[PDB]
């Protein structure tokens, strides 16, 4: 190991992703620091680079050195051997290591992710979105907090479609309505007809399904925000025409489904 | 004797200099040079009648009146001088409880002087002179308990006097290892009432402190000390009003109990009486 | 000393106006010290009363104006390093550097068409944001105090409602006195019972072209937000 | 083991001077180019000690002048495979007395390819050191 430990074959680097597997054992991970330290600390060769993030995944990592390395990152992962894929691989790595989980490590994760960005997180996150679903994270309002943020002012209204539809089945089985009303808005808030057309189109799922205060408030709001721009007029006035067309009870179940 | 080397660049140099106005200390060096600025920031206290007692964060005495520019007061109650952990008026007009040798040590000395006349060491005999061997002393709530450090560690010291030296193992209680506090906060953040071992909570109050509760000259002063910001209560938790201003550095005054006092520049203004304001 | 100067400023219309009460309860017209003008900002300062005596038991005032349009300096937030010198009956004095010296005031509100203008949200300086969450108040009157105390531009309403929670997001525009336009989109909860509101978690969106003066909005701004022990 | 995509020897203006698919299954010499493409374009005259592209093994190398290509699995050790890969230089050099340039690869190709049907001979490298081509040409 500590033969190949700087790239006699540089093809160490692979095995450790799998074909020399690692998931260890009590002691035995303790030992293993040292050769991951090596690599970690060169951060050279794209058969280094590579290295890095298996060795350092399999093996594992405590809290703490995840915090030098975040800076040590942040110069490196833009080319560093062009750091970015091999990174986006130990990404869709750590996505799902905590995918939405290790929650408190997501967001420190979320906030650096977005922070040492370039942009290539976008990617990332397709992947990382989808591992927090995958859980079916429950430190979501948290979680559910830096996106929101974050994501406001980290921009890319690709992603949001994404969500969107995603956000659009889940709404009120997680409740905290004020806030989510609170952040539903402001995604609207954005031009596009089409950005504000997702808030609604998320909602029938939720307003169906009413939360902690909905069904009165739900019928209220509809009106209380309504908007012209013709076809985003039309969008208004067609939800509502199609609104006006069943009982809303009914409504909501056919379209629903 | 060399006590120890310091590293931190430059293999090229030929001068250091310390102030001879002695305000700061400095080294210099042919790839560049340094300054450093010492505060003992926030540091202890006793009050004898019309009299301040100060110790420095940075800067001797000044403990009380003045005559010119400025006068570092000095006197037989030596305050910003020593090398304090803890200083604390044993109330007298007349005596004073000083720990010497400061720092962490496994205990230090105190030696706790009489107004009349301090000395390196004070009287064992005398009872305004004591001195003995222990780390740091401390006060904690519902006044009479304090805490005293006699081991590296959690002592209590409780007396009803507050001529008070004494030495409490019972309470024992870490969980907190010896560190900082007054009323009980290693960082608690709360101020936190006692007796003299118990394994069992009286009762904490989230408040705050400077890490000093102020008592209004003794022991008893609702008037409270936070470190930035204080906060003016009666005694204890009766949130009067609560101060807060954003300069990292000085003071305002208590005349008792929430005599409100504060500096207005080259005005010295009282904040509030009565229901009057006034420069006086 | 006898001579006690007291002073603060006092601005009264555009003009940073300085109120210096040096009042010598000297024991004479005790020789005064020096002076000096300077460019300032987009003010310079302007004027000195002439003499240098610090009459005996009496009370001046010294007046400077100071000059409101003009004097780049470029130290920010002022906080310049300013000069009243032990020159004459003086050993020292007072060198200062000012603080005191804030933004809420400046802007002016001003305004925009709304299309337009969320392209432009979107478009602007984005760098600054700062958070609105707490308060004593609902953003009622705390949001008219804010408002009144910037001295600055809610742009439009939908009413949608500002009441019943609302749930909306208020655009704000603004633009000061040496032309700087800020943009604001808060989203913020709004208080109401058992509903929501006595808290944000609004996040405020500050742009402003530089980011330290505009997140330094956005901090100024959070000291405006509420009342309390400056 | 018929384990060669295609060597090509590139340039790396990325071009192609030299395809071989020993191996294949996808087409079109667009495609050949796009991949190319993706690749080239991004390892632009730079290369790795390693690369691995689509679990794939890409060995690829650099001269002083042109690009090496070598495409197969990853499913086949660096070191032998590196080691054919060394053939193909260093042999060139040594036998021609000069190793690979753009002008060198101008003049003529042919012995390139007199020498690269002898090494190797599709997806089955039959050999990969020089000396016995050496004595077995003689051209």
């Amino acid at each position: 190991q500590l033969f190949c430990s700087s790239p006699k074959a540089a093809l160490r680097y692979a095995a450790v992703r799998t074909l020399n597997k690692v998931a260890m054992k009590h002691p035995s991970a303790v030992t293993a620091c040292n050769l991951d330290l090596e690599n970690l600390v060169t951060d050279s060769n794209r058969s280094i680079a590579t290295l890095a993030i298996t060795t350092l995944l399999k093996t594992g990592s405590e809290s703490s050195i995840d915090r030098l390395m975040k800076q040590i990152s942040s110069f490196m992962s833009e080319i560093s051997d062009e750091f970015k894929v091999v990174v986006v691989q130990a990404i869709s790595a750590l996505c799902q290591k905590y995918p939405r989980k290790h929650a408190v490590l997501m967001n420190f994760l979320f906030t650096m992710l977005r922070e040492e960005g370039g942009f290539e997180y976008k990617r990332a996150i397709v992947d990382c979105i989808i591992s927090i679903i995958e859980e079916n994270s429950e430190s979501k309002e948290t979680g559910l907090s830096h996106l929101c943020e974050f994501i406001e002012d980290c921009e890319f209204t690709v992603l949001a479609t994404r969500i969107l539809h995603l956000l659009g089945q889940e709404g009120p089985k997680t409740n905290n309505p004020s806030k989510y009303i609170r952040f539903i808005y402001n995604r609207v808030v954005l031009e596009h007809e089409e950005v504000r057309a997702g808030a609604v189109s998320a909602l029938a799922k939720f307003g169906a399904q009413n939360e902690e205060m909905l069904p009165s408030i739900l019928v209220l709001l509809k009106r209380c925000v309504m908007d012209d721009d013709n076809e985003v007029r039309d969008r208004a006035t067609f939800y509502l025409n199609v609104l006006e067309q069943k009982q809303k009870a009914l409504n909501a179940g056919y379209i629903l489904n | 004797t060399g006590v120890q080397t310091f590293r931190r660049d430059h293999d090229r140099f030929w001068v250091l200099a310390a102030h001879p106005n002695l305000n700061l200390f400095a080294a210099g060096h042919d790839g560049g040079m340094i300054v450093f600025k010492l505060e003992r920031e926030r540091p202890a206290y006793a009050v004898h009648g019309n009299m301040l007692h100060y110790v420095k964060d940075r800067f001797l005495r000044q403990l009380d009146f003045n005559s010119s520019k400025d006068v570092a007061v000095m006197q037989l109650r030596s305050g910003s001088k020593f090398p304090v952990f803890n200083m604390s008026y044993n109330p007298a007009e007349n005596a004073v409880l000083l720990c010497t040798r400061a720092s962490n040590l496994e205990n230090s000395t105190y030696d706790l002087y009489t107004i009349p006349k301090d000395a390196d060491s004070q009287n064992p005999d005398a009872p305004e002179g004591k001195r003995s061997s222990g780390l740091t002393a401390v006060w904690v709530a519902r006044n009479r308990f304090a805490v005293l450090d006699r081991m590296h560690s959690l002592l209590i010291k409780n007396l009803k006097n507050e001529i008070t030296k004494k030495i409490q193992v019972p309470n024992c209680d870490e969980i907190f290892y010896a560190g900082t506090g007054n009323l009980l906060l290693r960082d608690a953040d709360s101020i936190t009432l006692f007796d003299v071992q118990q394994k069992r909570t009286l009762a904490s109050v989230k408040i705050s402190k400077v890490k000093y509760v102020i008592w209004s000259a003794d022991m008893s002063h609702v008037a409270l000390l936070a470190k930035h910001a204080i906060v003016i209560c009666n005694r204890k938790l009766d949130a009067l009003c609560n101060i807060h201003e954003n300069i990292r550095v000085k003071s305002g005054a208590w005349d008792e109990s929430g005599v409100f006092i504060y500096t207005t520049s080259n005005h010295i203004k009282y904040a509030v009486t009565t229901g009057d304001h006034g420069i006086i | 000393d006898p001579v006690y100067a007291e002073a603060y400023v006092h601005v009264n219309q555009y003009d940073i106006v300085l109120d210096v009460l040096v009042v010598n309860q000297t024991s004479d017209t005790l020789q005064n010290c020096t002076l000096e003008l300077a460019t300032l900002g987009d003010l310079k300062l302007v004027e000195k009363p002439s003499p240098l005596t610090l009459a005996p038991h009496d009370f001046a005032n010294i007046k400077a104006n100071v000059k409101v349009a003009s004097t780049e300096n470029g130290i920010i937030f002022g906080n310049i390093v300013y000069d009243v010198s032990g020159a004459a009956s003086d050993r020292n004095c007072v060198v200062l550097s000012d603080i005191h010296i804030d933004i809420m005031d400046y802007i002016q509100p001003a305004t925009c068409t709304d299309a337009e203008f969320r392209q432009m949200w979107a478009e602007f300086e984005w760098e600054n944001k700062v958070t609105v969450n707490t308060n004593m108040t609902d953003l009622n009157d705390y949001l008219q105090h804010i408002l009144k105390s910037t001295n600055m531009k809610c742009l439009t309403p939908e009413k949608a409602l500002s009441g019943y929670c609302g749930f909306m997001a208020a655009n704000l525009y603004a633009r000061s006195i040496f032309g700087e336009d800020a943009l604001a989109n808060v989203s913020i909860e709004k208080p109401v019972h058992q509903g929501p509101d006595a808290a944000v978690t609004g996040h405020i969106r500050i742009r402003a072209k530089s980011q330290g003066m505009a997140l330094s909005l956005g901090d100024k701004i959070n000291l405006s937000q509420k009342k309390t022990s400056l | 083991l018929y384990t060669v995509k295609a060597i090509l020897i590139l340039d790396n203006d990325g071009d192609r001077l030299f395809a071989k698919y020993y191996d294949d299954t996808y087409p079109s010499v667009k495609e050949q180019k796009a991949f190319e493409k993706n690749i080239f374009n991004k390892t632009h005259r730079t290369d790795s000690e390693i690369a691995l592209l689509e679990g794939l093994t890409v060995v690829y190398k650099s001269s002083i002048d042109l690009y090496f290509y070598v495409i197969g699995s990853s499913y086949e050790n660096e070191l032998m495979l590196m080691a054919v890969l060394n053939c193909l230089f260093d042999s060139l050099s040594q036998m021609l007395r000069k190793n690979v340039e753009k002008r060198a690869l101008l003049e003529n190709m042919e012995g390139l390819f007199l020498a690269v049907d002898e090494i190797v001979d599709g997806g089955v490298i039959l050999e990969s050191d020089p000396q016995q081509v050496v004595h077995r040409v003689a051209l």
